[PDB]
């Protein structure tokens, strides 16, 4: 039903100190390979 | 807060520090986020992860990051000293931060800071003797319509009063965690006298789309 | 049209701005998001840029640069280097909280805008830079990006269009100077937040030396709605060269501080009296209003009555729209202490690269502390005006102008108050 | 060819594409004041001394970095250019210590010379000056960081020519300090050139300290015999007594550097 009172952003009360990095680690298996500049480092 | 380091017995290059294997996996994901040839672009998140593991940055996480990412350690020192979110000194468990910019100073954040100071028995930049709190003064934190406000670790406590924030500190001293949000009748950012706008339901998909799309 | 204000709820782009509805993908698709995105990505980058140009959208970061031309600067064949969109969500300017609400409650609008903007200039990926202190907002954005990835809306074969586009989220480490575009580009690359010089523009050399476009969250999150509803619909609001709607953050000495979407040319008095509930103590108690956050000069009560809230109506009133953040100070405000606090804030958040800001912002901080205490003679008011003129226009980035402008506004509109405070201290001390 | 025509004070000169305003003014015979620009280090543009007013443009550009294009008129001695130079030098001398009589750079200081030539004549500063803690980088270079103006020639020389990567800028705002952040000795074979390229007396020569003054040393051009490179040098003496050895400009051997054994 149409609700205009209850706050629906209640997921962020259960965020630990590793949530962002674990989410990034989960996303790291969905992404395309990165382009390469032809050297491993700028000083190589 | 000095920008030069002296080798104390508690902070020396021989201080033991290393990443846990799951943190190594997160570090390798962070490195894989960036293009090849620019592995130095991951200095910020790996250093932040090292801080979240250790609680503070000695001079053993910086050289470990420099060895892992193959960069000169001077660049890691520059990055650590430039940014204010990197703790080069061991802070307490709860890092209280009170924002005293003009949009918060107009709504009397000084009363909140004074109440915290005379509750914990310390001053700005000082830690409790049992290493549980650390009170510093920061700039604007992006919640100016929720002024006054403080930030404790990753939690934003907004629309505070001296009695309410004294109760919040009491809750933290008992080991409990409070709810990171505004403490008045408002929920996130709406006016306290009800919704002036967006009282209509959203129209849903397919509304007002132009012809030919 | 000549009368502006009172935007209807059907015309507001940011539904669920207050967080009262579901912010996840089910809540996003029940409101209009991710609709006909395959057709948008298939109609062409030139078509998307033309729809943006016809809308008359200007940059909501604070510069007011026309977003159509700025996004059309990247429409060039690639020389082998990749091309990047970078969405900036640093939001370190005082008085501004709109982008935090956009990240927290509407992440799907942001990532749909990221996909559309990436198609508009042939970008390879998106690097959303978010503030270090916005941990829960960045986590919500990552959750929404994972939800979009798992449904195939972005990633490989994005929305069944054959376009390749990734979205990445990076986090800052507490530096306001990183909000600048070139400073953000340097901060992404693993360096300090020291801004580069122009030329080279980011369209030629940006992040990792690649072509890059830096765009605000508010100028990205409206692009799908512009491309769906139509450019002329977006250009039907506001005056000429001020087309569209805007998020306004009213804070300070007001009855109800709030973030509200509104038409562009709404009067400031109408905005305060309709959405903020009025000035604390009534409209007669008003002393000063900062129109666009701490970078823009203030205006007093007499000017503030009949000024529209757009770019031209404030430029002609020797101020700027900025981040459209209205800070209200009533008559109980020590305005000199507030401006001295602003100069102290600009003193702390300066990268120190180029010497006029690095020395003179501390100089104005010292003389403003002395002005607040009243320990001065009236000649250093004009000396401070000369110093602020010496900084404005001789720096690498625009933080020097953003620190010089409030001093000039305070001098110009409130020199008698400075003079009487200083002469009162001189009488009481000697 | 690809020569483009630019105007310096109304005088037309030909320049290659990509040439900065500073190099064009040097081609016509004008020397733009500069602090952070060196012809062999990378372009930094963080001292704002080289600001010059291109006509029909209401914003001064940095001559050390901005390239010229066709039809640009460069007003090198206009009113707003001089005002910009005076303001930049006022900001530079706001926090400088009154250490000229105790300085080894006195009489050969770049800052003193272009303050006499392009700066103003008196001070409006009235507050307390800053103070920077002095660092130790070795028994070759004497370091007094209260006099450093953060020109970042240290970092560029150690990162591009010496190739050591041991100098950096730690801090933010007015409290930014050029240093090594730890007790580390900058020991390379080219560690006197940072003394050479420091525009102020922050990095001076430790063996030369408090011995002579530049206006009295007789300069005699000679050849280094320490190595087989054949570096051209200047021996500066004082009353029949060798005081110090400086490099000579010679683009074919030792462009403006020498090894510290020679020095
Ligand atoms: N939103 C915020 O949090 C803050 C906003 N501001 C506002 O930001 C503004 C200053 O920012 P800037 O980025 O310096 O503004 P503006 O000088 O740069 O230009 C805005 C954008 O247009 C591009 N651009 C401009 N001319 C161009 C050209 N000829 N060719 C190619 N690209 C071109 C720039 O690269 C930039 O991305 C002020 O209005 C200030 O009030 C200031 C501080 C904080
Ligand atoms: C010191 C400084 C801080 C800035 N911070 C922000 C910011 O936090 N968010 C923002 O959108 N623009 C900020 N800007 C403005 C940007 O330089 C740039 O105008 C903006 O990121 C993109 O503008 P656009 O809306 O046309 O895309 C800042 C500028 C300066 C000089
Ligand atoms: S004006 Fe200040 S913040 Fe901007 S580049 Fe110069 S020193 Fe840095
Ligand atoms: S470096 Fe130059 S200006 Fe500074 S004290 Fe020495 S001689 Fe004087
Ligand atoms: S010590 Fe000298 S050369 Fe080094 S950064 Fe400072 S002024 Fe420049
Ligand atoms: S001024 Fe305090 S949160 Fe912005
Ligand atoms: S010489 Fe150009 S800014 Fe320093
Ligand atoms: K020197």
């Amino acid at each position: 039903p149409f609700d205009n009172t209850t706050y629906k952003n209640l997921q962020h009360h259960d965020y630990s100190t590793y949530t962002f990095l674990d989410l990034n680690l989960d996303l790291s298996k969905f992404r395309m390979p990165q382009p390469s500049s032809g050297r491993e480092s700028p000083r190589h | 807060a000095l920008f030069v380091h002296r080798d104390t017995p508690k902070n020396n290059p021989e201080t033991p520090f290393d990443f846990t294997p799951e943190n190594y996996k997160r570090i390798e994901a962070i490195v894989k986020n960036y293009p090849e040839g620019h592995k130095a672009a991951a200095v910020l998140p790996v250093l932040d992860l090292a801080q979240r593991q250790n609680g503070w940055l000695p001079i053993s996480a910086m050289n470990k990051v420099a060895e892992i990412l193959q960069v000169p350690p001077m660049r890691v020192y520059e990055v650590a000293t430039f940014y204010t979110m990197y703790n080069r000194k061991p802070v307490g468990k709860y890092h209280i931060q009170v924002c005293t910019t003009t949009p918060c100073m107009l709504r009397n954040s000084d009363s909140i800071l004074e109440a915290i100071q005379k509750k914990l028995g310390i001053k700005v930049g000082e830690t409790t003797p049992d290493k549980l709190f650390t009170l510093i003064e920061v700039e604007c934190l992006g919640a100016c319509v929720n002024a006054p406000m403080v930030q404790i670790n990753d939690n934003y406590y907004e629309d505070l009063t001296p009695k309410d924030i004294e109760e919040i500190i009491d809750e933290l001293k008992a080991g409990k965690i409070p709810k990171p949000g505004p403490r008045s009748g408002r929920f996130s950012c709406e006016p306290a006298g009800g919704l002036t706008s967006l009282t209509e339901p959203p129209k849903g998909p397919g509304f007002g789309v132009q012809a030919g799309l | 049209k000549t009368s502006f204000g009172s935007l209807k709820d059907e015309d507001r782009i940011f539904t669920n701005l207050y967080g009262r509805h579901d912010w996840r993908l089910k809540g996003a698709q029940s409101r209009g998001d991710w609709y006909k995105t395959k057709e948008i990505l298939l109609k062409g980058p030139d078509w998307i840029l033309g729809e943006v140009k016809t809308s008359g959208l200007r940059g909501r970061g604070g510069a007011g640069f026309p977003t159509g031309l700025k996004w059309s600067f990247m429409n060039k064949p690639s020389d082998g280097r990749p091309k990047y969109l970078v969405v900036n969500a640093d939001e370190g300017e005082p008085g501004t909280c709109k982008d935090r609400e956009i990240i927290r409650h509407d992440p799907h609008k942001l990532v749909e805008g990221c996909l559309v903007g990436g198609r508009a200039m042939g970008a390879r990926a998106a690097y959303i830079y978010i503030r270090g202190e916005f941990y829960n907002e960045a986590s919500n954005l990552q959750v929404a990006i994972r939800e979009a990835y798992e449904a195939g809306l972005i990633g490989k074969n994005a929305c069944g269009s054959g376009y390749d586009f990734d979205v990445f989220v990076v986090r800052g480490a507490g530096a306001y100077i990183c909000g600048e575009e070139t400073a953000l580009i340097e901060s992404i690359e693993g360096k300090q937040g020291k801004p580069r010089l122009k030329p080279p523009f980011p369209a030629d050399v940006g992040v990792f030396g690649c072509p890059t476009t830096v765009a605000n969250v508010e100028t990205v999150a409206v692009s799908p709605t512009i491309c769906r509803r139509g450019g002329a619909w977006f250009a039907s609001f506001g005056r000429e060269r001020n087309s569209g709607t805007k998020l306004f953050n009213i804070s300070g000495h007001v009855n109800n501080p709030c973030t509200v979407e509104e038409e562009m040319s709404v009067p400031l008095k109408e905005l305060i009296e309709k959405h903020a509930g009025g000035v604390t103590g009534g409209w007669d108690n008003l002393l000063a209003v900062i129109p666009g956050g701490s970078s823009t000069p203030l205006i007093p009560k007499s000017v503030c009555e009949t000024v529209l809230m757009d770019f031209d109506a404030l430029i002609q009133a020797q101020t700027g729209l900025g981040t459209a953040a209205v800070i209200v100070m009533d008559r109980s405000t020590d305005i000199v202490k507030a401006i001295a606090r602003l100069i102290e804030f600009y003193k702390h958040e300066s990268c120190g690269q180029c010497t006029p800001c690095r020395e003179g912002v501390d100089w104005m901080n010292k003389v403003m502390a002395r002005f607040v205490r009243g320990d001065a003679r009236p000649a250093e008011i004009d000396s401070l005006w000369e110093i602020s003129k010496q900084i404005e226009g001789h720096t690498i980035c625009a933080l020097g102008d953003g620190a010089a402008w409030p001093v000039q506004g305070l001098i110009r509109h409130f020199r008698p108050e400075l003079e009487e405070r200083m002469q009162r201290f001189a009488q009481q001390h000697q | 060819s690809n020569l483009i025509e630019v105007f310096v004070d109304g005088q037309s000169v030909m320049v290659e594409p990509g040439t900065t305003v500073l190099q064009a003014c040097e081609k016509v015979g004008m020397q733009i004041p500069r602090f952070c620009y060196h012809e062999r280090l990378s372009v930094a543009g963080n001292c704002r001394m080289c600001l010059v007013e291109i006509e029909k443009a209401p914003k001064v550009v940095a001559a050390c970095a901005m390239p010229v294009m066709k039809g640009w008129n460069i007003l090198t001695n206009s009113e707003k250019t001089k005002k910009a130079r005076e303001g930049v030098m006022e900001f530079l001398l706001a926090n400088h210590p009154l250490d000229c009589p105790i300085c080894d750079q006195g009489g050969e200081c770049d800052l003193q010379d272009q303050s006499m030539m392009f700066g103003s004549d008196r001070s409006r500063f009235l507050e307390g000056k800053r103070a920077v803690e002095d660092k130790n980088i070795g028994p070759l270079v004497k370091t007094i960081m209260t006099r450093c103006i953060q020109c970042t020639r240290c970092i560029r020389f150690a990162s591009e020519i010496a190739g050591v990567d041991d100098l950096g800028t730690t801090g933010r705002g007015n409290d930014m300090q050029v240093g090594t952040y730890i007790e580390k000795m900058f020991m390379s074979e080219l560690s006197g050139n940072i003394i050479d390229i420091c525009p102020v007396g922050a990095l001076t020569s430790k063996p030369y300290a408090f011995t002579a003054r530049p206006w009295e040393t007789r300069k005699t051009e000679s050849i280094d015999v320490m190595d087989a490179v054949g570096s051209n040098i200047v021996v500066s003496t004082r009353t029949g007594e060798v005081m110090r050895i400086l490099p000579r400009m010679h683009e074919d051997i030792n462009e403006e550097w020498i090894s510290d054994k020679t020095r």
